[PDB]
């Protein structure tokens, strides 16, 4: 259409173009060289004197004589449609599955607008993840933000894939229920390696989870702007589905640490003084723009639920990324290196994990009437068991009271049967059954956090129901 | 009106040309969309504008028009029962006109311009008027809303419209000079409203909660701070304060809170009942609501808008309770703004002027004599929620340097089912000495000494914990066991308060004084008994302890009887007991 | 425990001071470069 | 107790302030009465001369039209321009060469600038 | 007692009157001084 | 008497503004900034060159523009009109009245920065001020002409201690020998952004004691501008120096919340982009604080004196913070407050061990109170240090494992805190304080007092704790 | 200039047991005395001025309290020299630049004191030079470098701070003067970290 050839400066990721006052701030531009190669770029600063283009990828062949710049779009936009389900994209939306491109019902800006706080509604319905340590003890409610705090080499990717394959809604547990409640999973992988990309492709294709999922996979050698755009496109698709087709969307963002490092790199690229520990002073705002895009809206039957996964840089919960994420989100599921290296999978430590919105999404008409008290009793029993397990190393077993030994055995069985479920998929009923079987190992009377009606109804099962087939 | 053209766009920062005459910190409209921004710098023929909303799609050459006035709030009828943003944008109307998303450049008026109000004039032609005087009156729910002359207006009245139904925009008093006085006037948010004289913290702010009203009182016009641990019941305590306090109006400011926490606030307050009238409490409340994904400027201006509204209702002659939730989030917004302006950070990235701004916010509170000669007050209760709970954080340290009371909500107490979950070993009030005369005149002449005795008992029982932990309560001797058990009685019968009970939700000072006097009399008689040789296991079986257990739940109109009766039975029990 | 707390506080203060100094140096150098560009391009 | 002497002290101070303000009022009246009397052209010429001397270089001399005929002598002799303006009476105002500095020699402003220093002498004279 | 405060009130009124009367004598000379000091 | 206006404003940003053709604006000159509205606000020239002059505004810059704004020259040096009639007045922190009375008639106009006192013109502070607080009078004696700040915390009662010192401080000429008649203190009270609560406390106390008739109050409140916070102590000390060394007054200067002064200083320095110090505070903070503190003292050949009691709140209760550290290197000691003693209910909560008075030895002894003062103070310090050490030990190993000597030292420490430090609001004579000190020392063996000469031990050892 | 530099072999008796016994300083040596406020730097320096075995004592008050210079002026005339038997002040030279005096003058004060000490050394004396606080000299350097718009090293100080301190401290030593006599300069410098 129109080409700008007045290029006057190339350095690092930036390119200055003269007489480009027609370019809008934030526009996307194609950059062409003598060889005919076309690169992408974003307008990051427009002035009467010149415009500054941040070039995706590298500038290994550009020259001032032959390079030209052209306009692609005034605003970064994504063409969305319900045919995205079953597709894999690359963080800017270009398909990477080999299938033809989608025909967009509409084209939607990816920097979505804030939700009006008077339009929101209180989360009150849960989504079953299939993992007992979440469903029973750290329940995940629709419209909730519950990140997974992982470490350097813990299996967070496997847990993400399992939650993607197993996540479901349970209308049958909510009164009369509804004939149908559509469900979809959006999967944003930021800064992953070829190994992880292959693993995700295979996991989604070997169980039919692709048919209900949309994958936005950003590799580690792909441009950083793509990394920053990936979560925004994922959430744009999620909001579209949820609030225009009544889907229940679950969004899994694979590595928020990679996103924040990308943000830092680009902030330095735009000549900005870094804030605390090197991160932009506006990192809180960006992370809120990403996270706060989930919720339940009044008068809409859909919902957007978010599980941001981040690796804590040095097992430090005080690092800016985990700190701000916790300061904006509604709990944390924390993975344990001790459980991981003892062979337990999935290695979720119940003690440091929390789900703030759990108490709303558990009870009569959602799950079961005994959920909350069973969870509290499980927490207290496991804590006592761990303490006694450390005391026995000094005092020995013969010097413990019988109740203490029962707590010890309970801790062992809890680790072996509740936390260690493998690739099984457990309904809330099965998880509660296992919880009551484990609680039966303690005398009826140390169960001080559960009412007598529930105890009489459920106490007394045998652990052989799961011990016979872990 | 000053008009220019965009010269440079780089993020939220826009440079405009042809802006000679533009004033510092004025509000400007940028681009065709009319996005609102603030002039933060002037250089030659240029003005630096920081745009509240996102600037994507803007182009060089687009127009920039300056409004000529700083950030201001419309003050007048129609603010009660309203839900606003950090810059006074009515959210219900934005939803009505735009959907479930907030779009760029949505212009909507704070006060509804179509509602009519019943106007009763209180001035006649030829009367002189000065800033703050009452031109007339309008009924707003249960409130005799006074229409005030703006603080910077004087003159002689010429026309006073008769009684009738009028819209806020309609001129209602025209001065001889020609100035037209409407039902509302605009006031800057960063300029404290004028007053004749600030008074002293001589009188109390009765929250209705025994622990706060007795051990850690806050004076009318004072400032308090609460930390927001998760699971400490902060929201319930704040709601009880709103319901049962002696404030005539409540302003609640959420300045960056989580999305679902704000959903909880906006879904729960409409379901709160005003005890004084039985109708909704929102008829007596203004809510400023901001989430973390809303513009940074809105989050920074939230508290200033709230305090300006509180000061307005104060000038009308009311007592207003302002409850700023998560001033830490406001500090985060201030930090981001300072970073974008390329300022030198101090301490944890916060701007060097954080303490000054926080002080200027907290010290607009105070009991006042208004420009109209009436008396009003604004009491502020700000919440500090550091991300990790560390009290060395700059925001908490700066707040504790300026506030007069600190109520330490603790999750450990809530885990023990003790509500309100306020810790009496980290909390403090700096108002008790100034409030002593009021107590001596209004509740009882010996009330301060009784409160001091209760504090001393709690301190003693804290000292004995290191012994009770190693060896159970049964091992302690009779005197120490009496101390432990009088502490238990205090905690369970005077410091605990069920916010969901019909009668116990509110306690008057007389009720608290009676309960304290009963407990201390029981302790005196029990010490006498122990010195006489009565085993403590016998003391704990007395039904008088059961009568003290139920004192909380006796009604205010019934408590006096119950009280002298129970005192008589306290004297009877130990005299009769061998 | 008080000793470990004191050590933690000391190290935090040292690291924050070093970060502040680095930021101040970067800002001063950037300002000098901008002045040079304005004066001589 | 003797704390009632504050009433005497405040009364004395308030009376002294009223007396000084009355003295200022009479001074202002006398100033505004000066131009009507024939001795005004010379004082205004001296004011304009001092204003010019305060500028290293003056672009123009500004005074009310009623003073322009009296100031023309200095204006032309000094070589500076002149322009009419409803400016402050009782004095003349100068404009710098670049047009961004301005020196005013109005007596109604000199009184304001000299009152703070002269108050002590006036009070000593009065009492 | 209030008698002392009333006495002090009378004394203050007398002092103010005395100051005003003393000032009334020399006011014109003060005006002359100010005019001499303000004129060029 | 000519008003020169400059209309060449080029750049307004934050608290600074630049004026072009202002070669005739002296460095440090006070200007007047007038807007289109006619509002008049002030500033100071902080850098002047042939290109432009840099002006920092004492209040916010809202409402300033480059078309209708003008700056005029007020004075070449910042000055303050002074008189003997300032006593009984209240001011804004710039100098203007707030009490409704007419402005002052200046006898002189003195520069607010003052001038350094020649070290040859001073005399050595000698006279002893009896504060009525034993922890200060016996262990940290305050001598007239001394700067002895109070190091306080976030919620500790330092304002109460300052008010009590103001109410009770005396000179005791009978002990010094002359037996001269009483010479009451004049009080210059400077506020640096205080709440209404502390101001109300101070005003009520001064009214109760009738001090306002001999006091000058400079009040900068939390709602007042932060830049003006820098001028307030300079105005207060200019008035104090005028009174002391021109009218033979004895002025006690109370500067409250010097931490607010340092915060304002840091804000201005950050705006100007100066090389910082240790926590972002300007590199010249030591010199700026010296220019305020050093203005106290006594001058040879004059009868007046200026003595200062700054109050600063240690942030997070750490001495190593820049504000307490730099104050410590300047001031002649410090009275530190203890949060532990406050939590135990001890008033005034003054912990002797971190507190010191450098000029103590020049105001106590024969003819300067009593001859046993210094040795009693030293012995008390040694005994209290031992008691604190054994209290630390007991928290680990318990009481039964103690020797009789250690037990006596613990009992002495507890009795010290209960009877010497804790005195409430009672005004104690130096003799009463020394009697209590000797009664506490009597709890120890007569041979453990290595700091007291045998003669004094014979003279005073023996009394029991029975003071009434 | 000097003719030769000699190896210190005699003590600089300060009159204080701890310093004279456990941590001696020779007559050509150097010593630093850092400490926090309230630790007793000034009393130690004044004691060194009062009791040291030096022929001449040069005291430099760089940016320290003025009362401490008034104390010397008022007390020393009434005290006796340890050796000569006359007034102590007769062997003392004071260079005073207090904390509220001009900041730039602290550097000049250090240099003036050291030059006077070197002069009295050239006459054949043993001179003791006491620097009341070198930290204030560092602060003056930092302020001037701030005005020069120079890049700072650690804690804002100019990178040439160590060089200045070295040039200052290396003017001490027992020397054979150009006149063939023997003299020395001991520097005891106080740091205020």
């Amino acid at each position: 259409k129109k080409e700008y050839t007045g290029i006057t400066y190339i350095s690092g990721p930036l390119l200055f173009v003269e007489n480009a006052k027609d370019l809008a701030y934030g526009a996307i531009v194609d950059i062409k060289d003598g060889t005919g190669r076309v690169r992408g770029g974003q307008v990051i600063e427009v002035s009467e004197e010149y415009a500054v283009i941040q070039v995706f990828e590298e500038t290994t062949g550009l020259d001032l004589a032959t390079t030209s710049v052209s306009l692609v779009e005034d605003v970064a936009r994504l063409g969305v449609s319900k045919e995205m389900l079953g597709r894999r994209f690359n963080g800017i939306g270009k398909p990477i599955d080999g299938l033809p491109p989608i025909t967009p019902e509409k084209r939607l800006p990816i920097t979505g607008l804030p939700l009006n706080p008077v339009a929101r509604r209180k989360p009150e319905q849960f989504i079953q993840t299939g993992i007992s340590t979440i469903d029973v003890m750290n329940t995940l409610v629709r419209g909730q933000k519950l990140p997974i705090f992982s470490g350097s080499g813990l299996p967070a990717n496997e847990i993400a894939a399992q939650i993607a394959r197993q996540a479901t809604v349970r209308p049958d547990l909510s009164g009369e229920g509804e004939k149908e409640e559509p469900f979809a999973v959006v999967f944003a992988a930021m800064g992953i390696t070829q190994r992880e990309l292959s693993y995700f492709i295979q996991e989604f294709e070997r169980t039919g989870a692709l048919s209900r999922s949309v994958l936005f996979l950003n590799k580690a050698d792909d441009p950083t702007i793509e990394r920053i755009l990936t979560p925004r496109m994922a959430l744009t698709v999620a909001e579209y589905l949820a609030f225009e087709h009544d889907y229940h969307v679950l969004v899994i963002l694979t590595d928020m640490t990679n996103y924040c490092e990308a943000l830092r790199e680009i902030g330095a690229a735009r000549e900005e003084i870094p804030g605390r520990r090197g991160y932009p002073g506006y990192m809180y705002t960006d992370l809120a723009t990403i996270y706060e895009r989930a919720g339940v809206v009044e008068g809409k039957k859909g919902s957007v639920t978010q599980i941001p996964i981040l690796s804590m840089p040095d097992d430090d919960r005080t690092h800016p990324i985990p700190d701000l994420t916790g300061y904006i989100t509604e709990g944390q599921i924390q993975l344990s290196r001790e459980l991981h290296r003892k062979g337990i999978y999935p290695p979720i430590d119940p003690l440091p994990s929390l789900s703030r919105l759990m108490n709303n999404g558990v009870g009569k008409g959602k799950t079961r009437e005994d959920h909350k008290q069973v969870s509290d009793q499980l927490y207290s029993a496991y804590a006592n068991g761990v303490d006694i397990r450390k005391l026995v190393a000094i005092i020995g077993e013969d010097a413990l009271t019988e109740n203490d030994r029962r707590y010890l055995q309970f801790a062992d069985a809890f680790e072996r049967f509740f936390i260690n479920q493998g690739q099984q998929n457990r309904s809330i009923e099965e998880s509660l059954q296992i919880a009551w079987a484990l609680l039966s190992m303690l005398p009826q009377g140390e169960l001080k956090r559960i009412s007598k009606d529930h105890i009489g109804k459920y106490y007394g099962q045998k652990l052989e129901e799961i011990w016979g087939a872990p | 009106m000053i008009q220019g053209v965009i010269q440079k766009i780089a993020g939220p920062a826009v440079i405009a040309k042809g802006m000679l005459g533009a004033r510092m910190y004025d509000i400007c409209k940028v681009g065709e969309e009319g996005l609102v921004g603030e002039i933060i710098r002037l250089d030659g023929d240029t003005a630096f504008v920081q745009v509240y909303e996102d600037t994507s799609g803007l182009k060089v050459g687009e127009p920039v028009v300056s409004t000529g006035l700083p950030l201001a709030v419309e003050l007048g009828p129609g603010m009660l029962n309203g839900i606003y943003d950090g810059i006074q944008r009515p959210l219900e109307r934005i939803r009505e006109k735009t959907g479930i998303y907030i779009t760029r450049g949505v212009v909507v008026h704070a006060l509804d311009r179509e509602k009519k109000w019943a106007w009763t004039p209180m001035v006649k032609p030829g009367d002189e008027v000065r800033g703050g005087m009452v031109l007339g009156t309008v009924p707003e729910f249960g409130f005799t809303h006074k229409i005030l002359v703006p603080p910077d207006v004087r003159g002689r009245v010429k026309e006073v419209k008769p009684a009738g139904e009028y819209t806020v925009e309609e001129p209602v008093v025209v001065l001889e000079d020609g100035t037209e006085l409407k039902m509302y006037h605009t006031w800057p948010v960063r300029r404290a409203r004028p007053v004749q004289r600030k008074l002293d913290p001589n009188t109390p702010f009765l929250t209705g909660m025994r622990i706060l009203d007795v051990l850690f009182p806050v004076a009318m016009g004072g400032t308090a701070a609460i930390p927001g641990p998760f699971g400490a019941g902060k929201s319930v305590t704040q709601q009880s304060l709103a319901k049962w306090s002696n404030a005539d109006v409540v302003v609640y400011v959420g300045c960056g809170e989580r999305g679902n926490e704000m959903t909880d606030v906006l879904v729960e307050f409409p379901e709160l009942t005003d005890p004084k009238t039985g109708g909704p409490l929102m008829h007596r409340t203004v809510l400023i609501a901001n989430t973390s994904n809303m513009p940074v400027a809105a989050r920074e201006a939230s508290i200033y808008v709230g305090v300006t509204i509180a000061e307005y209702f104060r000038d009308q002659g009311f007592s207003v309770a302002l409850m700023a939730d998560s001033t830490s989030r406001w500090a985060e917004a201030l930090r981001e703004i300072s970073s974008r302006l390329e300022e030198m950070p101090a301490e944890e990235g916060y701007p060097p002027y954080l303490a000054a701004r926080l002080a200027a916010f907290y010290e607009r509170a105070g009991k006042v004599i208004t420009l109209g000669g009436e008396e009003g007050a604004v009491t502020i209760v700000g919440a500090v929620s550091p991300p990790g709970g560390d009290m060395s954080e700059p925001v908490t340290q700066s707040t504790l340097r300026i506030v007069g009371a600190f109520w330490r909500l603790d999750a450990s107490l809530a885990f023990r089912r003790h509500f309100p979950a306020i810790n009496w070993n980290g909390s403090y009030s700096l108002f008790t000495s100034a409030l002593d005369p009021w107590y001596r005149e209004n509740v009882a002449e010996d009330y301060p000494e009784l409160r001091d005795a209760i504090s001393e008992l709690l301190q003693r029982e804290a000292g004995l914990q290191e012994i009770v932990q190693l060896v159970g309560p049964d091992a302690l001797q009779d005197a120490e066991r009496l101390v432990i058990e009088v502490g238990r009685i205090i905690r369970e019968d005077f410091l605990q308060q069920n916010a969901y009970h019909e009668v116990d939700a509110y306690c008057s000072m007389k009720k608290a004084y009676g309960i304290m006097k009963m407990i201390l009399a029981f302790y005196k008689e029990a010490e006498a008994a122990i010195k006489r040789g009565v085993s403590i296991d016998e003391i704990l079986q007395l039904p008088v302890l059961e009568r003290i257990g139920r004192a909380r739940y006796v009604s205010e109109e019934e408590f006096p009887a119950y009280f002298e009766e129970a005192m008589k039975e306290i004297q009877g029990a130990f005299k009769a007991l061998a | 425990i008080p000793g470990i707390r004191a050590q933690i506080r000391f190290i935090q203060q040292v690291l924050e001071q070093r970060e502040r100094e680095d930021t101040f140096r970067l800002k001063r150098i950037k300002g000098k470069i901008e002045a040079r560009e304005a004066e001589e391009e | 107790e003797s704390a009632g002497e504050l009433l005497v002290a405040t009364a004395r101070t308030q009376a002294r302030g009223e007396v000084l303000e009355e003295v200022r009022r009479r001074v202002r009246e006398a100033l505004e009465a000066l131009p009507q009397k024939p001795e005004w052209p010379e004082v205004v010429r001296k004011l304009a001369l001092e204003a010019l001397e305060a500028l290293p270089g003056a672009k123009a001399l500004v005074a009310n039209p009623e003073d322009l005929p009296h100031l023309e002598a200095l204006a032309r002799e000094r070589g500076v321009e002149l322009q009419a303006e409803p400016a402050l009476r009782l004095g003349v105002r100068a404009v710098g060469a670049e047009g961004k500095t301005q020196v005013e020699n109005s007596l109604l402003a000199r009184l304001d600038r000299a009152w703070d220093a002269l108050s002590s002498k006036v009070a000593q004279a009065l009492w | 007692t209030e008698a002392l405060l009333a006495r002090y009130r009378e004394r203050a009124e007398a002092e103010a009157k005395a100051v005003r009367e003393k000032a009334m004598a020399r006011l014109d000379e003060a005006v002359a001084l100010v005019l001499k000091e303000v004129l060029p």
